[PDB]
């Protein structure tokens, strides 16, 4: 009896589950990715 | 048999931007 | 690669002159492989080489292929920004799943390898 | 036949329509097409 | 952990053998999120 | 407020309820859904065979 | 984005004034005091260099696309 996969979870942008919660200024742009930008949004397809 | 010309050497060069 | 009248060398890629071969070039060539006792490559040598060449330039890669060829690279990858954006985001998902898991030794090593890698301007 | 550009790397390549649309060297998704060479022409106002 | 545990009985007669087959549900595991491709490759997204 | 009982009840019940963490990261190497696929081709095999 | 060329009321050449516009304030000047010693007398022609925004210098912290 071990890890059983139920689904994906959509995940909220800037959230602590974000990639983009650790990037910094440097590695925000050069993932083009705007820091101006909030976050507190979901992308779906 | 026969043996190879000039032309049939540049035919089959490779250069170095093709090696690349 | 190997001089006929020279002994066997070890070349890089980039010794190699775009330019064609001369008249003297290939006729000193002739002479060497004379000296040794050689022979030239036969015309249907020369053909399959040159159908060969053909093919190679005209194939398309798998994705498999594509793939072994990227790791390949990776592997010779000094430095690029973005694998290094990259490999410090998983860094960072291996640090929480260490800390996670209360393994007080992991971390420290994932922590001085991000210190190491980091420090950016 | 047609120039391409890797949304990565920046690395220029060429495509024949049956290779798979990936960038060559590292292996990026995502690829760009080249400006053409037609000749473009603005009116300064 | 609201309903944690799924309950199936078979009081099976075919020496009476009461059995109970049940499961319990245990941690949640999360990740970041991950693009699996075409290929079969995967990759931090 | 000043007795130590109060003081260190307070500390204890603040700091209660500041620890709150459930879910564990982890780190998925390949497609979660390989498991699914597999055993179900298994799964067929084995249906083909029973046949 | 980029300090206009000209101001848009009158049309003055205000577009050879924004670095010496941003010495003067890097040696302690006022604005109206940097904006005199440019010799911007007109209003409109201070509103263009006073309100600008230079929107290129985060536009050009993005990696170049080609190369
Ligand atoms: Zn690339
Ligand atoms: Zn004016």
């Amino acid at each position: 009896g071990n890890k059983v996969h139920i689904g994906k979870v959509p995940i909220m942008l800037r959230s602590k589950f974000c990639s983009l919660r650790t990037l910094d200024e440097v590695d925000l742009y050069k993932m083009k990715e705007c820091p101006y930008d909030m976050g507190g949004y979901f992308v779906i397809n | 048999s026969k043996p190879a010309t000039l032309s049939d050497i540049n035919k089959i060069i490779f250069g170095r931007t093709a090696m690349s | 690669v190997a001089f006929p009248n020279q002994k066997e060398m070890v070349r890089p890629l980039f010794v190699f002159s775009d330019s064609s071969i001369t008249h003297p070039e290939f006729d000193l060539f002739l002479r060497e492989l004379d000296a040794e006792g050689l022979s030239v490559m036969d015309l249907r040598d020369v053909d399959y080489k040159y159908h060969q060449l053909k093919e190679m330039s005209s194939r398309s890669l798998s994705n498999d292929e594509v793939n072994s060829i990227v790791k390949m690279k990776q592997s010779l990858s000094s430095n690029t920004g973005f694998n290094t954006v990259l490999k410090k985001a998983q860094l960072q998902e291996e640090l929480e799943e260490a800390r996670d898991a209360h393994d007080h030794e992991r971390v420290a090593r994932i922590e001085a390898e991000l210190k190491s890698i980091g420090a950016e301007s | 036949g047609v120039k391409y550009t890797c949304g990565a790397c920046a690395h220029n390549f060429s495509l024949n329509k049956s290779d798979p649309v990936r960038c060559k060297e590292c292996g990026h998704r995502v690829i760009y097409k080249a400006r053409t060479k037609r000749m473009i022409q603005f009116d300064a106002r | 952990w609201e309903e944690p545990r799924l309950i199936l009985d078979q009081p099976a007669q075919h020496d009476n053998i009461n059995k109970r087959y049940e499961i319990r549900f245990g941690k949640i595991y999360l990740s970041r999120p991950t693009m699996t491709e075409a290929d079969g490759t995967t990759h931090a997204m | 407020f000043q007795s130590t009982t109060h003081q260190k009840l307070a500390k204890a019940l603040s700091a209660k309820q500041k620890k709150e963490s459930y879910a564990r990261s982890v780190v998925t190497k390949e497609d979660p859904e390989e498991r699914q696929r597999r055993l179900e081709s298994q799964e067929n095999e084995r249906y083909r065979l029973e046949r | 984005m980029i300090i206009p060329v000209r101001c848009f009321s009158c049309g003055k050449v205000v577009g050879d004034k924004w670095d010496a516009y941003l010495r003067l304030l890097e040696e302690g000047k006022q604005e109206g005091d940097a904006l005199d010693e440019l010799k911007l007398k007109r209003y409109c022609c201070r509103r263009m260099v006073l309100t600008h925004v230079d929107l290129i210098e985060k536009f050009l912290r993005y990696n170049p696309l080609e190369k």
